[PDB]
């Protein structure tokens, strides 16, 4: 199957460099493009940039510009992150992720208008029953009939696993435990039946126009 | 003038086709201020599918 592995993480001393790689396997990367989003500790996450197969256009975000490079490798199948004069906000988890097909790797560790809205922040639901979620979002997220939105589970040490695509697919590898529905303004993300690994925070993110922002994160809790 | 406004039926139905093969995996570069000369090469390229 798809599997993405980082390496490079853990320490680096302020105003250093600093080199993160991805190693992929089970796919082809010479064809497939690559994203790295970094998530600070405790808050939402944020992408870094993407970067093609060919080399030939890598896109940031344009405030971080003068302190990332990303670079690819089609015969080693690795991506590499390298990192100039590094800062206190720099100490934050980066992960590597393929063209979001959408699945991300685990990402490193690495120590120196549209808003969506979480329903509820948090919950306690026992095992084998029903959870809902839901997510309001500020402006229309509608477009040529798909509502593009992600749901994801990210938990404490693990990253977040695409589960929901397009609101109304479940994702290759997931099994049928998690659906979604929802209209326009309100998107709705159940759970059926509650296993006691699911206990994470979940996040719907939708990329339909600029900003592509995240969600507030909605931790679940397995009751016993 | 407009050739393609995109609301009618069938041009909403090849959005609504292309913002899926989007949304699967991935594509070249980006979209949101569209162009008529993209639709005459998917409608030319359907010309010669047809022929």
């Amino acid at each position: 199957e798809v599997k993405l592995l980082e390496s490079g993480g853990g320490l680096v001393q302020p105003g250093g460099s600093l080199k993160l790689s991805c190693a992929a396997s089970g796919f082809d990367f010479s064809e497939y493009w690559m994203s790295w989003v970094r998530q600070a500790p405790g808050k939402g996450l944020e992408w870094i940039g993407e970067i093609n197969p060919d080399s030939s256009s890598i896109d940031y975000t344009p405030s971080l510009k003068d302190k990332i490079i990303i670079s690819r490798d089609n015969a080693k199948k690795t991506l590499y992150l390298q990192l100039s004069k590094v800062r206190s906000e720099d100490t934050a988890l980066y992960y590597c992720a393929r063209p979001r097909m959408d699945y991300w790797g685990q990402g490193t560790s690495v120590t120196v208008n549209i808003v969506l809205t979480q329903s509820p922040a948090s919950l306690a639901v026992s095992l084998g029953q029903r959870a809902t979620i839901s997510c309001r979002a500020s402006e229309s997220v509608d477009s040529y009939g798909s509502s593009f939105v992600h749901w994801y589970q990210q938990k404490p040490g693990q990253p977040p696993k695409l589960l929901i695509f397009l609101a109304s697919k479940l994702e290759s590898g997931v099994p049928a435990r998690f659906s979604g529905s929802g209209s326009r303004t309100d998107f709705t993300l159940t759970i059926d039946p509650v296993e006691a690994d699911d206990a994470a925070t979940y996040y719907c993110q939708q990329t339909n126009e600029d900003p592509y922002t995240f969600g507030g994160g909605t931790k679940l809790e397995i009751k016993r | 003038f407009q050739l393609v406004n995109y609301t009618d039926t069938i041009p909403a139905r090849i959005m609504q086709q292309w913002r899926t093969s989007d949304s699967r995996d991935h594509t070249r570069v980006d979209w949101k201020r569209p162009k008529y000369t993209s639709a005459l090469t998917y409608d030319g390229v359907k010309v010669m599918a047809e022929a």
